[PDB]
RNA sequence: GUAUGAGUAGCGAAAGACAGGUGAGAAUCCUGUCCACCGUAUGACUAAGGUUUCCUGGGGAAGGCUCGUCCGCCCAGGGUU
RNA sequence: AGUGAACCAGUACCGUGAGGGAAAGGUGAAAAGCACCCCGGAAGGGGAGUGAAAUAGAUCCUGAAACCGUGUGCCUACAAC
RNA sequence: UUAAGUGAAUAAGGGCGCACGGUGGAUGCCUUGGCACUAGGAGCCGAUGAAGGACGGGACUAACACCGAUAUGCUUUGGGG
């Protein structure tokens, strides 16, 4: 029947976005951790 | 006999093959279809030897309906529908030859399936 | 079920002995002396029974 | 003085086990009838080993050897080449590998 | 990395045949004819979603559950007012 | 082995997301990297050449084992290993 | 010639040894990177817009570097030939 990963464009940028991760005190921990590891795509 | 498919598919395949080999006098196919088609063709040429109505209206069910054969013009476009050929050209060409008018020639297998092919002729 | 052992090196052959490929029925054609298959049209000569067939 | 030119072809795209049957028919015979024997074999491995044998002939004739009418196939074998590797989606999630193999074939043509 | 099982199981529902092309090579490409299948859909338009797969000209090393001159594949050019 | 990473690596790839994370160095002193002929559609190969050495020819120093083959000196079709 | 008795040799294929190749990359030698420290400098950057990035810049431009509409670079002061 119906499987999970039904993809959209708005939702994937209003959940895992950037501004939605520069709008907290925890999102910044996430970002800085992704920058320490030396990652390319900090956040989708 | 030799089945190849369901019933009606075989019937259509034979009603196909013996309608060529009426128009070209020659055909290159496999070995089994060859044997069944020599039987059928020879059985559908004796009807070319009566030439009346009943033989016409009995032959007119084992031949692809309309398949032109036009190499003729005087000042016109004469069309021969591959049955009219059966009753105009092949018929009067076999009056003295009795049964058995086809030759089968075993040539060579094929590239992709090794199905030993064969020819069919008329004289 | 499912094998209870690997087959030795010997048994492999001793079973494959009957896995061959034989060619049979090779004749000398009559117009070019080349090998042809009996009861079959000559491919290079084109002839059969001393007569030409493949022509148009 | 040397006889018996050689020839070969590397990494042909077929099994080394199935194409080791065709060869069984050739080892030992004269060159003239060998071509015939190959001509009437309906295996993909047949339409190949000709080109090797024809090439060995043309090598021996063009370079050193002569009298194509006294040549004998004396040695011929089939080795295993490098094998590609690929997968295939099995049922119930998993997958199972697949080897696509290749072979090296040589043929040698002595005089007598 | 390579064996055994083994040249075994499988090749993922549905109808093709002939003639002539093309070409080193043809059941599997092109053309023609007859046949046949769906038709509240196997037909037409759109919203998501995919992101150049579209078109023109070349190629056949790898993908294509076989073949392949062919392709939603490879190479080059170009298209979205 | 030594950082996960001696090479275009926190990359390829996996997961919606936080997150998880590889394999991959060596021709010769110098490319002098095989003009020319021949079979072959091509790939591949045989001479001739470059080279001290081509079994150093781009999968490119040495090149073991499992595994796959060719030839041959000795034995084997009343035998329970 | 009869009779009785004895009875060798050949391999569809296989075993053992030897000899020669094929796949695969252990081992020998080697370093273009690492690891742990010593002595010394240095211990902040930011509303004059930071760290980190996106897009662009070449005859050819797919990537990496450097650069920024003055874009593979401008001015000046010393080195160098
Ligand atoms: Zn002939």
């Amino acid at each position: 029947m119906k499987r999970t990963y039904q993809p959209n464009k708005r939702k994937r940028q209003k959940v895992h976005g950037f501004r939605k991760r520069m709008s907290t005190k925890n999102g910044r921990r996430v970002l800085a951790s992704r920058r320490r590891k030396g990652r390319k795509v900090i956040s989708a | 006999r030799k089945l190849g498919r369901t019933s009606s598919q075989r019937k259509a395949m034979l009603r196909d093959i013996t309608t060529d080999l009426i128009i070209n006098e020659r055909i290159v196919t496999t070995e089994a279809r060859a044997k069944e088609v020599r039987s059928t063709v020879e059985k559908m040429i004796t009807l070319g030897k009566r030439g009346d109505l009943h033989a016409r209206r009995q032959a007119a069910t084992f031949v692809r309906n309309e398949v032109a054969s036009v190499r003729e013009e005087d000042e016109s476009i004469v069309v021969e529908s591959a049955l009219q050929k059966l009753f105009n050209d092949l018929g009067p060409r076999f009056a003295e030859r009795q049964g058995g008018y086809t030759r089968i020639l075993k040539t060579e297998p094929r590239r992709g399936d090794a199905a030993p092919m064969v020819v069919i002729e008329f004289v | 079920a499912v094998p209870a052992r690997r087959t030795s090196k010997a048994k492999k052959a001793k079973r494959r002995t009957h896995y061959k490929l034989t060619i049979k029925g090779l004749n000398a054609c009559s117009n070019c002396g080349e090998m042809k298959k009996s009861h079959h049209v000559c491919p290079a000569c084109g002839h059969y029974d001393g007569k030409d067939v493949m022509s148009k | 003085q040397i006889t018996s030119a050689k020839a070969t072809a590397k990494t042909v795209r077929t099994s080394p086990r199935k194409a080791r049957l065709v060869i069984d028919l050739i080892r030992g015979k004269s060159v003239a009838d060998a071509i015939s024997i190959l001509k009437f074999t309906p295996n993909k491995s047949a339409g190949i080993i000709e080109k090797v044998l024809m090439s060995a002939v043309a090598n021996a004739e063009n370079n050193f050897d002569l009298d194509v009418e006294s040549l004998v196939v004396s040695e011929a074998f089939v080795n295993e080449g490098p094998t590609m590797k690929r997968f295939r989606p099995r049922a119930k999630g998993s997958a199972s590998p697949i080897n696509k193999r290749t072979s090296h074939i040589t043929v040698v043509v002595t005089e007598k």
